[PDB]
């Protein structure tokens, strides 16, 4: 995120950090329950990949975070590549989370939920800051 | 679900 | 990339309005936001776009592409998760 801030620890509990078997983090994702995962489908995930949860500082090593291995990935049979349109892959943990206070699940709206146009809301991340 | 423990500030 | 977790807030804009910046680029399973001096970046892809509605947090977009310079003033594209929720409750229901 370019010009956004620090979050407060543990305060976006359901965000998720992917990271690969080298320990570089290539995306985010937001837990749905202790089991499920929900990314972005471009991301490439395979199940070599590791979800981390209530991780806050990418750097510190008294992190209590859990490293969760995935058993599956399920990605939209609609996703466009080409037009990266329905850009959605769930994954599903081959170990359950442990829900905690700073590990939980977000809410998922229903197909005819209204997000009026001028609605603030907000992203997360551990993106590029700068580009 | 949608409700963190601990609160978030913006 | 940052070590520590980041945040921000921003609009969410109109599929309609959204187009002026993207053309037709803008499908219907995409919402966007942004366009606000702030901007989600590679590394983000996959994460939340969270609104509060009735007092919890619901996951409405989900971090999906945007301009290669992150620009603070075109706005950013997510997946819109209430076009893709369907599937996601069928998904969890057959597996
Ligand atoms: B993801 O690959 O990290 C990244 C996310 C993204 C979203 C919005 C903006 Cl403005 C830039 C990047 N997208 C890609 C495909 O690199």
């Amino acid at each position: 995120i370019v010009n956004g801030e620090e979050a407060v620890p543990g305060s976006w509990p359901w965000q998720v950090s992917l990271q690969d078997k080298t320990g570089f983090h290539f995306c985010g994702g937001s837990l749905i329950n202790e089991n499920w995962v929900v990314t972005a489908a471009h991301c490439g995930v395979t199940t070599s990949d590791v979800v981390v949860a209530g991780e806050f500082d990418q750097g510190s090593s008294s992190e209590k975070i859990q490293k969760l291995k995935i058993a599956k990935v399920f990605k939209n049979s609609k996703y466009n590549s080409l037009t990266i349109n329905n850009d959605i892959t769930l994954l599903k943990l081959s170990t359950a989370a442990s829900f905690s206070q700073t590990v939980s699940a977000v809410c998922l709206p229903s197909a005819s939920d209204d997000f009026a146009a001028g609605t603030t809301c907000v992203t997360t991340g551990w993106g590029l800051t700068r580009y | 679900c949608g409700v963190p423990a601990i609160q978030p500030v913006l | 990339t940052p070590d520590r977790l980041q945040q921000a807030s921003l609009p969410l804009l109109s599929n309609t309005n959204c187009k002026k910046y993207w053309g037709t680029k803008i499908k219907d399973a995409m919402i966007c936001a942004g366009a606000s001096g702030v901007s989600s970046c590679m590394g983000d892809s996959g994460g939340p776009l969270v609104c509060k509605k009735n007092g919890a947090w619901t996951l409405v977009g989900i971090v999906s592409w945007g301009s290669s310079t992150c620009s603070t003033s075109t706005p950013g594209v997510y997946a819109r998760v209430t076009a893709l929720v369907n599937w996601v409750q069928q998904t969890l229901a057959a597996n």
